[PDB]
């Protein structure tokens, strides 16, 4: 994908102060609590009942620790993310199921979490660096479907 | 909102539709998980071939549903209750996905009422499902 | 854009029979009529007071006819919509300030108006080319937006 | 449809806000337009570089009219009557870019509000800002 040198240096520089583990459990926990409809994939995952329950249920939190590690991967290979990203695109399609949709979903939540947890420091140019990257990965993820 | 001139435009054109409701609804369907195939992960359970039962079925209960909403045009949110029920809480198709089934039963229409699709009709229609739409998704959150 | 070999043939057979003017007037009359927020861009076209009026505005018509003809040329170019469309984004973008969003809504109208004129002709398989096709032609108008 | 618990939850968090609405608004149009340049086309007449009066006053205007939306939470369609003129006969902004600033005007509350901004609050906060959107939309067809 392309970035302007300056939204690649924003993108790393954050991404150096991320718990990828504490935001990846955040960010999913909202995904289930903002949009509740995407609880439709995690019937096993027990109490969702709600945002408490959601934000402390250690599935959701093991969750969001996979996903997250997985986005943390491919800030490695911003240069091609579809090709960093066509085996779990095709494991979501496939096997999983999931409309793509709900990745545009969790980037939206994804952003919010780092502009509610950094504050000030996420900037309106930081923002729109990591706008890209977000639907950047949901594009790569969706690449597979048919 | 729905005017009085959109409401008399959608009871003209589904009346026209009559009998053949069911068909169009499965055409419909066929035609959207060509040409979004993103909507197919909802029916994984299904035979999506051309002219399968499951999808025939599907069609014909989404055209009855149809009609239901345009025999209940001023009621819609009553009518539709228990489907907006069912799909907020156990569907949970994403909100996107009826925009995508709204034009592809727009463009089967196009293709089955030469006559009746004038452009007036055409945006009464889109805003008809629409407003269907937003009824389905009124509970999801 | 990539197209199947039976995408492109099922595409070009299927142009092959448009009168594009008298598909760009209807579709282009449709938008306005359909979304009726398009017209901003049209203050000095007269009267689009009326479904009729607009439909039978000469202004409206000569619109569609040079919209149409420039897709009906990017139908030649279908393996470089970015390039063929290059110069008419940057205008659309720089000069005439249009939101890309009326691209997908001029798509889906023309869309509706090819099956209404080919009816059965403009089968599932033969929409779901074309939609790849209206897609790709809206991003390509789209990509030199900054 | 907004719950009691969403009106609640919109009612502390904008109260919150409280003097900063008009920053907060700005900083949202800002946020946008570098996010979504497309939604640029809408300003062709403004300096949009960061600080712009032209921003700030925009954003004052746009905090203005949701703080009178939170006022009159149970009776929206009327409080923004002339603003859902204004969009749907005049500026005619396609209704995709209302998600696109909405996302913005959520970003701008979490990162100024460290303490309000929980999980509850956000679904809130969204539900809340795509019901004024739907009613600044309502008269565009
Ligand atoms: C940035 C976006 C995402 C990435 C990188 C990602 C990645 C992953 C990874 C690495 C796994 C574990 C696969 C395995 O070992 O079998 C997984 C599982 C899964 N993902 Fe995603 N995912 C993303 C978004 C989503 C979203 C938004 C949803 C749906 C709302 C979703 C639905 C699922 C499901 C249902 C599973 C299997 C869960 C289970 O084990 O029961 N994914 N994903
Ligand atoms: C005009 C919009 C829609 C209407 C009126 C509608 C109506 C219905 C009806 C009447 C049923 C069957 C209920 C029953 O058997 O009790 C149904 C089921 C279903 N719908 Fe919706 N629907 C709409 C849009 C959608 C969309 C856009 C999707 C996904 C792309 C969808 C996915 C489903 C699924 C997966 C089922 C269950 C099918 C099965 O397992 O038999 N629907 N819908
Ligand atoms: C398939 C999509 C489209 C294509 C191929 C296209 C193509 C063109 C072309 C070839 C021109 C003339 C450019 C010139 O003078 O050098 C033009 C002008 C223009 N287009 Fe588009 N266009 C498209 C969609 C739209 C849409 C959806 C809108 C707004 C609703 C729009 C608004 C305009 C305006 C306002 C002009 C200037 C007209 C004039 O000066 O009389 N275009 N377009
Ligand atoms: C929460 C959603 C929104 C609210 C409450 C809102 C409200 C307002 C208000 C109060 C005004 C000033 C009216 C006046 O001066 O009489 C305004 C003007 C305007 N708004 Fe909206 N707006 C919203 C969304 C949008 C969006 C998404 C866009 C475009 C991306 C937009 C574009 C404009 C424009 C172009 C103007 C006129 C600016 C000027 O020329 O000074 N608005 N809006």
């Amino acid at each position: 994908m392309h970035l302007t040198p300056e939204e690649k240096s924003a993108v790393t520089a954050l991404w150096g102060k991320v718990n990828v583990d504490e935001v990846g459990g955040e960010a999913y926990g909202r995904l289930l609590v903002v949009y509740p409809w995407t609880q439709r994939f995690f019937e096993s995952f027990g109490d969702l009942s709600t945002p408490d329950a959601v934000m402390g249920n250690p599935k959701v939190k093991a969750q969001g620790k996979k996903v997250l590690g997985a986005f943390s991967d491919g800030l490695a290979h911003l240069d091609n993310l579809k090709g960093t990203f066509a085996t779990l695109s095709e494991l979501h399609c496939d096997k999983l199921h999931v409309d793509p949709e709900n990745f545009r979903l969790l980037g939206n939540v994804l952003v919010c979490v780092l502009a509610h947890h950094f504050g000030k420091e996420f900037t309106p140019p930081v923002q729109a660096a990591y706008q890209k990257v977000v639907a950047g990965v949901a594009n790569a993820l969706a690449h597979k479907y048919h | 909102m729905l005017s009085p001139a959109d409401k008399t435009n959608v009871k003209a054109a589904w009346g026209k539709v009559g009998a053949h409701a069911g068909e169009y609804g499965a055409e419909a369907y066929e035609r959207m998980f060509l040409s979004f195939p993103t909507t197919k992960t909802y029916f994984p359970h299904f035979d999506l071939s051309h002219g399968s039962a499951q999808v025939k079925g599907q069609g014909k209960k989404v055209a009855d549903a149809l009609t239901n909403a345009v025999a209940h045009v001023d009621d819609m949110p009553n009518a539709l209750s228990a489907l907006s029920d069912l799909h907020a809480h156990k569907l949970r198709v994403d909100p996107v996905n009826f925009k995508l089934l709204s034009h592809c039963l727009l463009v089967t229409l196009a293709a089955h009422l030469p006559a009746e699709f004038t452009p007036a009709v055409h945006a009464s229609l889109d805003k008809f499902l629409a407003s269907v739409s937003t009824v389905l998704t009124s509970k999801y959150r």
